[PDB]
């Protein structure tokens, strides 16, 4: 029987900051215990100060980030060259998941940049559509081990002050961008040690006010 | 067992006349050589129904290109084939072997398995029983043999397929494509089983 | 875990936060309460997508109604709307639990349990997901319909607590939101992490939990 | 990815050290490299506890015998045994071997599926990274390799799956059978896969973590008085 | 079965458990009493397959009542829960598993201590202040892990189990046709006649 | 269905400097429903310490099968076993049954009496023996634990130091599992005082 | 859905300082039967690409009739047809792409894995994978099937990351594709003797060769081997 | 057939002695010398190469055997009883401890199960 | 949903039905009343498919209504019970069929006469003194096959009735938490509001 | 593709080197011609652990006959290989040729397939790729070849069955066995494949 979908490996992670925000990824592609490509981008700048991946099954991820770059063209046809934001490319993409219900595109998909108040923004979505905006997000293959390390590095999630014993929490103090690459690379690294899927190479893409820059890290080729 | 082979002077097609339901012979005389154009014939394995539906269909298309546009040409034949057994590959169980004589081509012999993809060959074979005769058509065979030696080692190389495969038997049905015009042979047991 | 009940000073609505795929918590910061308008409120339970889509979609429905009818949606008419909908989709494997709560003249404060079977029920009280039960537990014992804002908002935090404890696939943080004549009210986001030690301390309750 | 490579006077193999659950590796620096008597060693690809444990017996069972007999064991032997073993198994022991030794006979070279079917060869390879390997030994083996020419080559066919094999990673472990002489295990043969240094340090603040009761544990026997 | 629950207050340990012995589409008796007496001070409530729960309830009090009579002497509860456990932990690698879950109500009267012991068919044993299997814990637990203290009496204990049987009453598809109570303290094991 | 994730739990292992930690949560639940938060899943025998996640009724079937067999072994040897010794044991003990395996995902942990080396391992449900220097996980919440060990980790930890660490890889892995957490304990393991502490955290 | 009948292995292929190499053997099987000895599965389109195909033959077959009526199509009101319009290496991978994941959405593939090799206007290089999934990759080194498992290892060798390209001539890039080649042929039960390599430069342009041998084979060593362990004659 | 001797053939005399493991020991009298030697660094064990024949190769019998790495053994007595224990003494060495402990068994040990075997042969069938 | 009941007696038809609508292991309500007013001496009870049900009795009710305004008149129960059943017997062959089971009580304003249909799915019609859907006759039939005489008033229908839901509560596992009763007769439809 | 082929001097056992796993060939150079004694050997298709441990038994069989009746018939070989096939016929998958020189009764043949039956023939020819060569060798086999002849006709037919198998490939070994004692021949695919 033909299957229809299958497994490109992979993993991705979208941290939002107080100014700034970044989605990165391996550069990995794999079928079962072969390696495709040791670089094959997966985060892709969509324009209007968007970053978007699309998580799982390639050829899926391929042709949802092809439509939205599409629906980003068209809402300046259509908008007289509005600028689409965040929370409107976030709900446009809902509908384009939705759109096959039934015969879904098999991907975690994570966008990134920021919102109308100048603020970093993750917005995370399901394979069909449901989607909810974060403050920080893995996803992928090695996603499981990389968020309790985020739950307890960025949300300082069952950290306490000392001397208190349990009493006062960690207070909740911003990133810089720097402090949240240090994150990423750690998050990488550390996956790429216990995951199979994940390695040969890190690409970052970091959205700010001023536009989209890129940051390219070496991932262990075994 | 079914087999087209190219020679000197155009190509002959060989079969046997064996149907089968299971391990019962259905007809034991069947006639799987099949006109589709005055020298453009066919060899069916297969379905017989899948077949037979096919032939009349490449049949009709034919006669159909030869009021438009005169007589096709063998490739084209094959063609017409391909498209049907190619487009409906899923419902189909049919493996067909065209063969031709032109005066400007002289002799070609076309192979289409299950897929439907096809190959132009000197010679070809198919059906159950042509497995058993690949080693002994690679050969014997040769390039531009006479009528008399084609008719031969058709006969020989189909003698052995109905030796061993059970789904094939009876006559060895042949038909000859050339300048000189059709020629229908028949060959039966006590010839062929004695070789 | 979600439920929803009526009483004299209106509706509770009350939900959890957390997401699962498996075994595996994907979110404890989801929001399960859909402010349709400032008078219905929509739960979500089941598939993430389906609920999240076809509600806002009926936001879309019912806004559409009020500026060709120039009158505010029925919790009737809204929940109905919804209900006939996932029958149309019947079979094809939507997955849906919720509960349409809303205040209007007619009608007066009104729940509806919506589902993906087709099933639209009305009543007074409603919990619905996998930690539904535990929440009923708590929910049947200490209701009543001369109960305070203030008590009737404690119930419905405390039977989700209840849950969120019990029921593993159920956590995370209760979001509580109290409609009355006048629209729904948010009553604040509450962690469960903190929020269990606190009930521990001050209710005297969980005791076979040690802190 | 394990290997097993012939030369003039003896015969070597080698392994890598990964060990996988699904797509998480277990651990990163596995042994794969079994020693069934002190001349004869093993490499073992499927299931581990398997590999280990038939390696065990095996080498438990040579070795009385290697008492019994007053002769020092013999490939043939653990070969025979093995794959005995195995067969009677019908395959349910998950062990795929490369068998090499050097014994009074001379330096043997042997393969061992689960099933019970053993091969002989001057080059052998074995598990998922078997065709990677495979590809190098294919490319770069000829007759009358020396010592040096056969580790360089064993290693290359292990590096080979290392990189291209998921299956397969981090270090490279190596033996040395060479005739007349002690068999050298080399561990960590090569370690082409260090981690490189994080970025920070994640030590916590010492009183971070929220305590609700302490106590000694009593590990001591019962005291005296 | 259906419905059994457990309780442990200050001074002693409450079993209650439905009364209803449904065969298919008919409840064939409401009066059944789905427990069994290990020793004086130990009482084992069980629910689980047809045949094997009564089978498996019988077999454990013999051998109970067997040590009790070789060694003139009762078992601690922990003791009676441990050889419980053993036997389905034993069970459940047989060739046909006891398909039974059980809890323990008893009195150690050397420590002078109610104890609850939960067991499902496994063998996978838990002391607890307050148990019990299937679905019935589901609507249960919320209640109990709300109103239950730890220094309660047996009349306080009572009226939290007719919450409990309250709740199953109202919000359980099945009509288990109530439940009896029983009382496991240092002077032995009584029946609540009226509940 | 599948026995290794009917019950839930998790227990991980960490090496440090001449000390060993071993922690695991107290959760035990039939599925989706919580029954026990007192359900330890740390054993010892003497100063080896062993840690079962899996199925209930194997880890308590296990630990008592362990005290039989390191009681016996003490009666003979006139001395108490060491971690390397039992983690033999416990190797040869799974592989007995092979073909009709105890569902759990044992850690050894402890020092040895004689050399003063830390030791940890870990083992599949069957008996490969996983001795790693720095970490051993195991449990339904195994992959979480892997990716907080690997990231928090660093070796020669003084004690007070590693049990902030095994703590909080621990506490956050059990967070993101839905079958893992009401409660925790974590054993701090010294060549001759050994230190357990109950953690807090959330109970949902 | 249907099931590949007549097939075709692996096609491998690589990129190499002015240009791109590709290869793939003579082969059609039909299961463990090697049926037919003279198939050519490396098609030109212009003068500077080459599609290499594997899996279903009678797939491949409509595959290269598209490619033809794509040249056709693009001729047709095109002045520059032959020069600043003519198909790129890039613009048939997309079609063929587009096609490919449109087939496997309609649940309905063609049952192939596709590499196109070429060169670009800018003398670029191009090399890029599809397959019947519509699962598309790029890298230095490509190959599908068993070229996947055996080849890519050795091309690797060669290139192992993108500044390897430049330092790698068209003499050792040949030399590693027909060396990987060989192997497949000592390895892949259904693999031939005989294949076809294309190699296009970016100055010398498109060098297609045909009925290529393995040679240089090592056999020798097969007489010394007896029995299965024991056995000594 | 079958070993139809399923009782003990030796029994307690009326005087109490068990004559069989008596007499047993007399053959063990009548055995070459053998002596065993502890020192603080080792321990040495020796005995006499009792040859029946000159023309008999007497370092193809060895009355010393090695049970394990760090374990050897002599006797006195009946030369062929040593050969089986010998045998029997290295196989519970495996069976019976390093294929349960991964390591090799403690003298005493190894002791008490070739004491084990040779009570057996005193009381069994 | 569960229990439907029917029964006609001399001058009225009586319709019982459950309360209950349990959804998987918890009854989300006790006071579903399982019936529509098709016309104003026409009543419809209905058990099946979750969803189902409600959507085809509207769909009923809204088909009888719409005809009941065309026309100015009410449509004999005879013909709403024939209306009902084609669309029943259309839908069994659908796509998707209505899994639902209904009873149609109606007063014949005509003959002056009760009415009863028992139809279920798959659009099988039986007009019946007394009838019932699901397991629910499996207990009751036995009781009014005894207990039934055709000149009985509704004050001793009712007691009838009582008799068959007492038997229900005894011997059915589920609880289905009481009926709701309805009567149709020559003044219209109307609710016992004490049952 | 295995044969075994007697001749007048005596007979000579064939094979190809090829062992795969699916498509991958896992040996290359493997010997499929395995001896049981002195002059009696055999050819192995199939499972290749069935036949080694087949082989493996029957070779301790005739080493254990020999030390005690003195050197076996090629005819008491094939017995105890068929006793092995037959008896466990479910649990294996072997198709051996057992081939044996005696003085007396010089070269014989005896091929024992799937099932466990033994057929005896002047030569026998299996394995996958034996199908197909059924036609050539068949015509081109005599009874009472010279060594010489024999050796290219297994050669050629091995060739064609190497061609066209996708299972068989590599070398084609060979053994010889004569009063002369016993010869072992290699040919490489450069010789082969161009006949
Ligand atoms: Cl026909
Ligand atoms: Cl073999
Ligand atoms: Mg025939
Ligand atoms: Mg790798
Ligand atoms: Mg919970
Ligand atoms: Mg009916």
């Amino acid at each position: 029987q033909f299957n229809p979908y299958g497994d490109n490996g992979g993993t991705i992670l979208g941290i939002a900051g107080e100014d700034f925000a970044v989605l990165a990824g391996d550069t990995r592609n794999i079928t079962d215990y072969s390696i495709n490509s040791r670089y094959e981008p997966k985060v892709f700048d969509c324009g209007d100060n968007i970053v978007m991946s699309a998580n799982g099954f390639a050829a899926d991820g391929d042709a949802l980030v092809k439509r939205f770059k599409n629906s980003v063209k068209w809402y300046h046809f259509d908008h007289n060259d509005k600028k689409l934001s965040i929370n409107s490319a976030a709900r446009n993409i809902q509908h384009l998941l939705y759109g096959k219900r039934f015969f879904p595109y098999y991907v975690h998909t994570i966008i990134a940049g920021l919102d109308e108040d100048g603020k970093g923004a993750v917005y995370s979505f399901d394979p069909v559509g449901s989607y909810e905006r974060e403050q920080c997000r893995a996803g992928g293959a090695a996603a499981s081990l990389i968020m309790p390390f985020l739950d307890n590095q960025v949300n300082f999630k069952n950290q306490y002050e000392p001397g208190t014993n349990g009493k006062v929490k960690k207070p909740l103090k911003y990133l810089s961008v720097e402090e949240v690459i240090k994150l990423v690379r750690d998050s990488f690294t550390s996956a790429t040690e216990r995951h199979i899927q994940v390695g040969d190479g890190l690409e970052i893409l970091i959205v700010t006010k001023d536009g989209v820059r890129k940051e390219f890290y070496e991932l262990k080729r075994d | 067992s079914i087999m087209a082979v190219t020679f000197k002077d155009g190509v002959i097609l060989g079969a046997d006349s064996r149907t089968t339901t299971g391990a019962y012979i259905a007809n034991r005389v069947t006639d799987k050589l099949t006109r589709v154009h005055d020298k453009i014939w066919c060899c069916r394995s297969g379905s017989a129904a899948d077949t037979q539906a096919i032939a009349d269909i490449v049949q009709y298309h034919l006669e159909l290109y030869t009021s438009q546009y005169g007589t096709p040409s063998t490739e084209t034949a094959a063609s017409v084939f391909k498209e049907l057994c190619y487009e409906n590959k899923d419902n189909l169980t049919a493996g067909i072997i065209v063969a031709g004589y032109d005066d400007k081509n002289k002799g070609e012999v076309y192979t289409i398995p299950l897929g439907g993809s096809v190959h132009k060959l000197p010679y070809a074979i198919a059906g159950s029983g042509s497995t058993f005769i690949y080693g002994y058509c690679d050969k014997n065979f040769r390039e531009n043999m006479s009528k008399e030696e084609t008719v031969d080692f058709i006969k020989h190389s189909l003698s052995q397929a109905i030796k061993w495969d059970g789904s094939s038997g009876g006559v060895i049905r042949m038909v000859v494509l050339t300048a000189a015009g059709v020629e229908r042979l028949i060959f039966y047991p006590d010839e062929y089983e004695q070789l | 875990t979600m439920l929803a009940f009526r009483f004299q000073g209106g509706i509770i609505v009350a939900v959890d936060s957390r997401a699962t795929a498996g075994n595996w918590v994907a979110s404890q910061t989801v929001k399960k309460v859909i402010e349709i308008n400032p008078f219905l409120l929509g739960t979500m339970a089941g598939g993430a997508a389906d609920c999240q889509f076809w509600e806002t979609w009926l936001g879309s429905q019912c806004r559409l109604h009020e500026l060709r009818e120039k009158e505010r949606i029925s919790v009737a008419a809204a929940s109905k709307i919804l209900s006939n909908l996932v029958y149309q989709y019947k079979g094809a494997g939507l997955s849906m639990g919720t509960m349409i709560c809303g205040y209007t003249r007619k009608e007066g404060p009104t729940i509806y349990y919506v589902d993906s079977d087709g099933t639209r029920l009305k009543g007074d009280i409603f919990c619905v997901g996998s930690g539904q039960t535990f929440a009923y537990g708590v929910l049947d014992s200490n209701y009543k319909w001369d109960l305070s804002v203030e008590d009737a908002l404690y119930l419905g935090k405390r039977s989700i607590l209840a849950a969120a404890h019990r029921d593993a696939y159920s956590g995370g943080s209760v979001n509580l939101y109290h409609v009355t004549e006048d629209g729904w009210i948010y009553h604040g986001n509450h962690d469960v992490g903190e929020l269990f030690w606190k009930v521990k301390e001050e209710e005297g309750s969980f005791n076979n939990v040690i802190g | 990815t394990i290997v097993g490579v012939k030369f003039n006077n003896g015969v070597v193999i080698a392994a890598d050290t990964r060990s996988t659950q699904g797509p998480i590796v277990a651990d990163k620096n596995c042994a794969k490299l079994h020693r069934i008597s002190p001349k004869i060693w093993c490499a073992g690809a499927g299931t581990a506890a398997d590999t280990e444990a038939v390696t065990q017996l095996i080498g438990s069972n040579i070795e009385l015998h290697s008492l019994y007999t007053s002769r020092e064991p013999r490939v043939v032997s653990a070969l025979q045994m093995l794959k005995q073993h195995l067969f009677k198994y019908q395959g349910h022991i998950g062990a795929y071997l490369i068998v090499a030794g050097v014994d009074p006979t001379g330096s043997h070279l042997f393969s061992i599926h689960a099933h019970g079917s053993t091969d002989v060869g001057y080059y052998l390879s074995l598990g998922s990274g078997s065709l990677a390997a495979m590809a190098v030994l294919e490319s770069h083996w000829k007759q009358d390799l020396t010592k040096e020419e056969a580790i360089k080559l064993a290693s290359d066919a292990i590096q080979a799956g290392i990189w291209n094999d998921l299956g397969s990673g981090s270090n490279v472990d190596v033996c040395v059978m060479e005739i007349g002489k002690d068999a050298e295990y080399l561990r960590n043969y090569l370690t082409p896969n260090v981690r490189e240094e994080k970025q920070k340090s994640y030590k916590f603040p010492r009183g971070t973590t929220a305590v609700l009761k302490e106590s000694i544990v009593n590990i001591c026997d019962i005291q005296e008085e | 079965m259906d419905i059994i629950l457990g309780i442990r207050v200050q001074d002693s340990v409450i079993l209650a458990s439905s009364k209803a012995v449904t065969r298919g589409i008919s409840v064939l008796k409401d009066s059944d009493d789905k427990t069994r007496q290990l020793s004086p001070h130990t009482l084992m409530s069980f629910a689980g397959e047809a045949g094997d729960t009564v089978q498996f309830a019988e077999y454990i009090q013999a051998n109970i009542q067997l040590y009790s009579i070789r060694e003139d002497y009762e078992l601690s509860p922990q003791a009676v829960s441990s050889f419980v456990r053993q036997e389905l932990a034993k069970s459940i690698r047989s060739r046909r598993p006891y398909q039974v879950n059980v809890l323990i109500g008893g009195y150690d009267k050397k420590k002078n201590k109610p104890e609850l012991y939960q067991i499902d068919y496994l063998g996978t044993k838990v002391e607890l202040p307050y148990g019990a299997h299937g679905y019935s814990g589901f609507y249960t637990f919320s209640l109990l892990d709300h109103h239950y203290r730890p220094d309660m009496t047996t009349e306080e204990g009572l009226d939290l189990l007719k919450l409990c049987v309250q709740e199953l009453e109202k919000r359980m598809p099945m009509d288990f046709k109530g439940v009896i109570v029983k009382i496991v303290d240092k002077d032995g094991i009584r029946q609540v006649d009226d509940f | 269905s599948d026995p290794s994730s009917i019950n839930g739990g998790i227990v991980v292992a960490m090496t440090g400097k001449d000390c060993v930690a071993i922690a695991c949560d107290l959760r035990l639940g039939s599925q989706s429903l919580g029954v026990s938060n007192k359900f330890e899943k740390i054993f010892h025998y003497g100063h080896v310490f062993l840690g079962i996640t899996g199925l209930a009724t194997d880890v308590t079937t296990l630990n008592e099968m362990f005290r039989y067999k390191t009681n016996l072994y003490k009666l003979k040897e006139e001395r108490a076993i060491e971690p390397e010794t039992f983690t033999q044991l416990v190797s040869s003990s799974l592989y007995e049954r092979r073909f009709g395996p105890y569902f759990v995902g044992p850690v050894v942990a402890g020092i040895n009496s004689k050399s003063g080396k830390p030791f940890i391992a870990g083992f599949d449900l069957i008996g490969c023996i996983d001795e790693a220097k720095d970490f051993i996980v195991s449990g339904t919440a195994s992959d979480q634990l892997f990716g907080m060990c690997e990231s928090l980790y660093e070796p020669n930890l003084e004690p007070e130091d590693l049990f902030e660490t095994i703590s909080q890889a621990l506490l956050n892995a059990a967070d993101r599992d839905a079958l893992s957490g009401w409660g925790a304990v974590v054993y701090i393991i010294k060549k001759d005082e050994v230190v357990k502490r109950y953690l807090k955290m959330r109970q949902d | 859905t249907q099931q590949p009948i007549v097939t075709g292995t692996s096609v491998i292929s690589m990129k190499y300082d002015n240009g791109v190499i590709i290869a793939a053997d003579n082969l059609g099987s039909y299961g463990s039967l090697l049926r037919f000895n003279g198939v050519e599965r490396l098609i030109p389109v212009g003068d500077n690409t080459v599609v290499g195909i594997s899996g279903d033959i009678s797939d491949m077959q409509h595959i290269e009739r598209l490619l033809k009526d794509l040249v056709t199509e693009n001729a047709y009101d095109n002045p520059l047809a032959d020069a600043e319009e003519a198909l790129e290496p890039s613009y048939i991978f997309e079609y063929l792409a587009t096609v490919m994941y449109q087939r496997r959405s309609k649940m309905n593939p063609l049952w192939n894995a596709i590499i196109v090799a070429g060169v670009q206007s800018n003398g670029d290089q191009f090399l890029r994978y599809v397959n019947l999934l519509g699962v598309t990759y790029s890298s230095p080194t490509l190959a599908t099937g068993f070229g996947a498992h055996m080849a890519n290892p050795l091309l690797r060798k060669v290139v192992d990351r993108e500044s390897d390209i430049p330092k790698t001539t068209v003499q050792v890039a040949e030399e590693a594709i027909v060396n990987a080649m060989r192997v497949l042929y000592y390895r892949d039960a259904r693999s031939s003797r005989n294949f076809s390599l294309a190699i296009i430069d970016k100055n010398t342009g498109l060098t297609f060769k045909k009925n290529l041998q393995v040679e240089n084979m090592k056999w020798d060593f097969a007489k010394d081997i007896k029995g299965y362990g024991t056995q000594k004659i | 057939m079958t070993d139809r001797y399923s009782f003990s053939l030796t029994t307690f005399s009326p005087s109490g002695k068990l004559g069989q493991i008596d007499y047993a020991l007399t053959a063990v009298k009548q055995g070459v010398t053998s002596l065993g030697i502890k020192a603080t660094n080792g321990v040495v064990i020796a005995t006499e190469k009792k040859s029946s024949s000159p023309l008999a190769m007497s370092e193809t019998l060895s009355k010393v055997s090695l049970l394990t790495p760090d374990i050897g053994a002599v006797y006195s007595g009946m030369g062929p009883d040593y050969r089986v224990l010998v045998d029997k003494s290295r196989k519970v060495a495996h069976t019976s401890y390093k294929r349960i402990y991964g390591e090799y068994p403690p003298t005493k040990l190894l002791v008490s199960e070739v004491a084990k075997i040779m009570q057996e042969a005193t009381q069994s069938g």
